[PDB]
């Protein structure tokens, strides 16, 4: 199972099949034969496997990390804490890449689900995708293949300096 | 470059203050490497005289190993004494003259400027 909020789905609306001809549709008989031949033995096998699972149950946990002061509260050429800051920054980079993957999956699922009405029924998904890729480009882009927290800090300082000269030139 | 240090007690391979250091153990990896060098020298001596390498001259090989391990132990003791002298003199002159060694105020990353060059 998955959490419904992180991967939302609108509720389905399947029409009732209204027959208008006297010819019986063979797809209903095909589905009935499939449920009589395939669904029951697979369900029985899955029930047996679930019983064998419920005989012996054990747990696994999700690892967590506490907060360390980041690269901006570290003395220069001081390795024993700025290493931890770089470590946490790389972990945040990986988690943020997974967040972008989640948003991309949401956008593609919206497009495929809405089909021919994708130009109208998925404005929110495309807007959120545009926002998250704009912020991702403003955070991590053009870092290089040897990226570190110092490079990202320098890029953020450069961006804030450009913002400062932007509001100074506009006032 | 230590011409003014050993001049008070010249021609001393191992002085008295060298006994103040922890002596190297008999299981030092460098000492075992020098013993391996002695064994290799014994093997080479057996090989160059057309003898069975792993059988002949067992007492010769043991003497080679013993002599090499002895001279290696004494040379390692002298090396340890010399480097103790080196870093002791370093720390002593650092302590004696702290005007030429100011304490640098290590600034944090929150205000120092690092130039960023984007890659594209």
């Amino acid at each position: 199972s998955w959490d419904k909020d992180v991967y939302p789905e609108p509720p389905r609306r399947t029409p009732a099949p209204s027959p208008q001809t006297s010819l019986p549709n063979p797809i209903t008989y095909l589905t009935k034969a499939f449920d009589l031949l395939v669904d029951r033995p697979v369900t029985l096998v899955r029930e047996f496997i679930e019983r064998q699972h419920a005989k012996n149950k054990y747990y696994y946990y999700h690892r967590e990390f506490r907060r360390v002061p980041d690269i901006t509260e570290c003395h220069e050429k001081d390795v024993l804490c700025m290493f931890e800051a770089e470590m946490q920054w790389k972990r945040d980079y990986k988690v943020d890449q997974e967040i972008v993957n989640i948003i991309q999956e949401r956008l593609k699922a919206c497009q495929q689900r809405e089909g021919e009405s994708h130009r109208q029924n998925c404005a929110k998904e495309l807007q959120q995708f545009t926002q998250v890729v704009k912020a991702y480009q403003d955070r991590y882009h053009d870092l290089g293949a040897h990226y570190s927290a110092r490079k990202c800090l320098a890029k953020q300082k450069q961006r804030m300096l450009a913002e400062r000269k932007a509001t100074k030139e506009a006032a | 470059m230590m011409t003014g240090r050993q001049a008070r007690a010249p021609l001393q391979f191992l002085p008295d203050e060298a006994r103040s250091l922890p002596p190297p153990k008999l299981t030092d990896p460098r000492l075992a490497y020098i013993g391996f060098l002695g064994y290799c020298s014994g093997l080479i001596d057996n090989a160059i005289r057309r003898r069975p390498v792993l059988s002949a001259g067992l007492h010769r090989q043991f003497l080679y190993i013993t002599s090499f391990v002895f001279v290696g132990y004494y040379l390692l003791k002298r090396q340890d004494y010399m480097y103790a002298v080196r870093d002791h003199d370093m720390f002593s002159y650092i302590k004696s003259h702290p005007e030429d060694f100011p304490e640098k105020d290590k600034k944090t990353y929150r205000e120092v400027f690092e130039e960023f060059h984007p890659v594209r």
